[PDB]
């Protein structure tokens, strides 16, 4: 598919409201495997479920570990700016 | 044992 940007924001008590799968040491992609109701994710639209989360706030994901992806997507605060592509 | 899924 098409490469798409799309932005939230996060309080900073809140979490992003997502959950990711896959990784490097999986041969695939961080992966978006749900979208949890009420939560930031949810209340903005534009990020689904099998969507590959290529780079958050310009950090790249396409080559990290699952465990240095939650790193990274737990570290953003603020604007969050997602570039995500359905795989 | 080894795929998870990690919420966020």
């Amino acid at each position: 598919g098409p490469i798409r940007k799309v932005l939230l924001l996060k309080e900073d008590h809140e979490g992003l409201g997502i959950s990711i799968t896959g990784g490097k040491e999986h041969g695939v992609p961080i992966l978006i495997s749900e979208i949890h109701p009420g939560q930031p994710a949810d209340r903005c639209g534009g990020l689904h479920v099998g969507d590959a989360i290529l780079a958050v706030n310009g950090v790249n994901l396409r080559d990290t570990k699952h465990k240095e992806a939650v790193t990274i997507l737990s570290q953003q605060r603020g604007e969050i700016e997602f570039e995500v592509v359905y795989v | 044992t080894q795929n998870i899924c990690t919420r966020i």
